[PDB]
RNA sequence: CUAAGAAAUUCACGGCGGGCUUGAUGUCCGCGUCUACCUGAUUCACUGCCGUAUAGGCAG
């Protein structure tokens, strides 16, 4: 009967590391292994109330008595240094194989069933079009998120490392290279090979992305934010905590595997938004909507379910998003 | 169990965000058993291809750096978590908390069969550096040395030395390639001791007590404090059964089809933190696995210390 | 076969108004630092000549 795995499970494949942020001048990006790094520190700001008032807040003396009492927060900045103006942001990637092999799965002829369905994917067309928009995603420096988009030039250098040198290297201009456009180029073709390579094999891939953005002499650079729960502490505490490894502002692990897997373009709803980052029940937290509802019949799990099950194969947009999935990981099945 | 002939030494890894909860009573450091999982899975991958044996493992936390902050007013600690992707109908989902830690740690695997006088002993040790290069230990990835001054190579040392002045001379330099760390052992003898101490001072005390005490910070009036013998962090020491052993098959939800699924619960014994310069040999900080199934009592400790 | 497997914290912010820290003061008596050594190991790979020569020889 194929019946669905009660267990389903799938390992992190291109699981990049944390962005480290260090800082330094334009012209001089070819000797940056001793660029000083970015340090968060602390400052004071004193604000005013400007949120929406709840129609009862909105009496002219209790708003001027609520102004009247300062509003003073701490809140973690991170600045390039006011004689650098380019900011440098590396990270190390692997690109690890077995792709299509899940992690824990309980029922074996799902297991069979399972791998006989990548084995189709992949003898038939391949990771060349997953692989083509991860670098893509590699090539445009949509990991700085924040940190690209005001600046002047962005340049990516990416280099495969075999043993311990470079085998091969790349380097690209990161504005010239959309954010929402998969074009095809010669290097990124190159690229694209290499990380399906490192998708299909039995090993792993190593990659070095190193991206120069040049912000601006002393402009105020953007790591990525802490959560922290305040749990109803009577104390204030500070509203703003950035996230540092090592006395030097980094990006979350997380949020850089958010932004090479931003290439699902192929939900129901149109592409204004462009590419979104592929996740099941194609969830935005920026847009707080989840996009492939499993009312239609594009989410993940029906996708699959159909494609495994009943062997009902879906378009080729769709296996990609599915294959996709599969390189993202999670915990699946039913009870 | 069993004596190694050789002591792999892997370099320092750097493992970026793994599982800082140890334990349901206790959080820092990973527990020792993804340690000795992680070296079981490296046989399992790559040991038997080579026709050795991979069992035992040195833990030396060359770096420790956990994801945690201190809120204002609080003396105690919370973690620092991550957005995870919001749910089907757009709100967010429930969150669970987790710690996620980073770490640099250098390894010392057990190394016994015959594919060391198979193969040399640099070609298994790389072998293994780069099957290990794709991995993980305590739930997070192993970032593996790209593009920095120099990596850090792998190095197989055959126990059997031609002379004890040989031997002993290589056990300081391997020491000295992991100075900057502390190693991790298993200190049961101690904890029993110190319980049974504790129960002439007041009866009925059980051995929670003693392991609380031992790492707690305790005051005496004459105010002095009472000093411990070294750093004495609580570990988990196992697993206990809890239920009888089920079936493959009648579990549901089992993780397979084809192993036997017993519940269980964590086992909490005594630890140190002690430089490697005061072991006899390197060989003596190598946690093994103690299953023994009848009675329940998953455990992994270190035997052979003391 | 690792309390296994999975994850975007994030948008905005004026901390400043002002101020006499001054009064007085004994550091101080005493003291054995000795003894004994090869800097030098080829430690000046130097000056000139035949030859276009960095190729290669020769002179004290």
């Amino acid at each position: 009967i194929l019946s669905t795995a009660s267990v389903l499970a799938f390992e992190r494949k291109l699981d990049p590391s944390d962005a480290l942020m260090s800082a330094g001048a334009w012209a001089q990006r070819d000797a940056s292994q001793e660029w000083p790094a970015v340090t968060v520190r602390e400052k004071s700001v004193r604000g005013t109330i400007s949120n929406r008032l709840k129609t009862k807040d909105r009496d002219p003396a209790k708003l001027d008595a609520s102004i009247q009492s300062p509003n003073l927060q701490t809140v973690d900045v991170a600045n390039l240094p006011s004689d650098a103006d380019t900011l440098k942001v590396r990270f190390t990637l692997r690109v690890l194989g077995g792709a299509g092999t899940p992690s824990a799965c309980n029922d074996a002829a799902y297991r069979d069933k399972l791998l006989q369905t990548v084995a189709t994917y992949v003898n038939d067309q391949g990771f060349a079009e997953l692989a083509r928009r991860y670098a893509h995603n590699l090539a445009n420096a949509r990991f700085l998120w924040r940190n690209r988009v005001g600046a002047e030039a962005v340049e990516v250098r990416i280099n495969h490392i075999r043993q311990g040198e470079v085998a091969r290297a790349w380097r690209f201009d990161a504005l010239a290279i959309g954010l929402r456009d998969f074009k095809a180029d010669a290097e990124l073709d190159a690229l694209a090979e290499l990380i399906a390579s490192g998708l299909s094999g039995s090993g792993h891939v190593l990659l070095e992305v190193v991206a120069f953005a040049r912000i601006g002499d002393g402009q105020e650079v953007f790591p990525s934010q802490e959560l922290i729960l305040d749990k109803g502490d009577k104390k204030g505490q500070k509203s703003k905590t950035l996230y540092s490894v090592r006395d030097a502002a980094a990006i979350h692990s997380q949020k850089i595997g958010n932004a090479l897997r931003t290439i699902d373009t192929w939900y129901p709803d149109e592409d204004g938004l462009g590419p979104i980052a592929v996740e099941p029940y194609g969830s935005v937290t920026s847009q707080g909507k989840a996009y492939r509802q499993p009312k239609q019949k594009l989410d993940f799990y029906t996708l699959l379910d159909n494609w495994v099950l009943r062997d009902e194969a879906p378009a080729v947009e769709q296996q990609h998003y599915v294959i996709a999935n599969l390189i993202r990981g999670g915990v699946f099945g039913e009870a | 169990v069993t004596d190694p002939e050789a002591l792999l030494l892997l370099p320092r890894l750097s493992i970026q965000n793994a599982n800082a909860i140890s334990s349901p009573l206790t959080w820092g450091f990973p527990s020792p058993g993804a340690f000795t999982g992680f070296v079981h899975a490296l046989q399992r991958r790559v040991g038997i291809s080579l026709d050795i044996e991979l069992d035992g493992v040195g833990i030396v936390c060359h770096r420790f750096e956990a994801q945690i902050s201190q809120p204002a007013g609080k003396r105690t600690k919370v973690f620092n978590l991550t957005r995870n992707p919001l749910n089907r109908d757009g709100s967010t989902a429930a969150i669970v908390e987790e710690g996620r830690a980073h770490l640099e740690v250098s390894l010392l695997l057990g190394v016994h069969g015959d594919g060391l006088d198979d193969h040399p002993a640099q070609e298994i040790a790389r072998q293994v550096q780069e099957q290990a290069g794709a991995m993980r230990l305590a739930g997070g990835s192993i970032l593996p040395w790209c593009n920095e001054r120099f990596p850090a190579p792998n190095a197989e040392l055959l126990m059997l030395g031609g002379s004890d002045e040989q031997r002993r001379k290589n056990q300081r330099r391997l020491t000295r390639r992991l100075l900057p760390g502390f190693a991790l052992v298993s200190r049961e003898a101690l904890l029993q001791q110190h319980l049974e101490t504790l129960r002439t001072t007041l009866p009925e005390a059980t051995t929670l007590d003693a392991l609380l005490d031992l790492c707690r910070i305790n005051f005496e009036p004459p105010w002095q404090v009472r000093d411990k013998p070294g750093w004495l962090v609580p570990i988990p020491a196992g697993y206990n059964a809890l239920s009888p052993l089920y079936l493959p098959g009648e579990v549901r939800n089992a993780r397979d089809r084809e192993t036997p699924l017993r519940f269980v619960e964590n086992l909490f014994g005594l630890g140190e933190w002690l430089s490697p310069h005061r072991v006899a040999a390197l060989s003596d900080l190598l946690w093994y696995h103690h299953a023994e199934p009848d009675k329940g009592l998953y455990r992994w400790s270190t035997p052979r210390f003391v």
